[PDB]
């Protein structure tokens, strides 16, 4: 907000990157393994 | 060989095995054993004795 937009400044871009990283980690926590990388297909992820 | 096995990454190892041997059958197992080469060692030691 201070920078006026995610794409307005380098710091804004990196802040938005971290923000979306944390949001996705919270959203996809069930699909994220502690150490190993979790792999899924459409049928596993219910994609039509 | 004449087999055209295909491993699916979206399947479990056990189910992939089930599918492969269901499609191909015992000839694949015979080729696998030949690759193992137990028969060669057995026959060689038997001939020696």
């Amino acid at each position: 907000a201070e920078e006026g937009g995610e794409n307005k400044s380098e710091r804004a871009k990196q802040a938005n990157a971290l923000h979306l990283l944390l949001i996705g980690f919270e959203q996809n926590r069930e699909r994220i393994n502690t150490v190993q990388n979790s792999t899924y297909s459409m049928d596993q992820l219910n994609f039509s | 060989t004449a087999f055209r096995v295909s491993v699916n990454g979206y399947e479990t190892s056990n189910e992939n095995y089930v599918r492969i041997l269901s499609e191909w059958g015992i000839p694949l197992v015979d080729q696998l054993i030949h690759d193992s080469g137990i028969e060669s060692f057995r026959s060689g030691i038997g001939l020696y004795l």
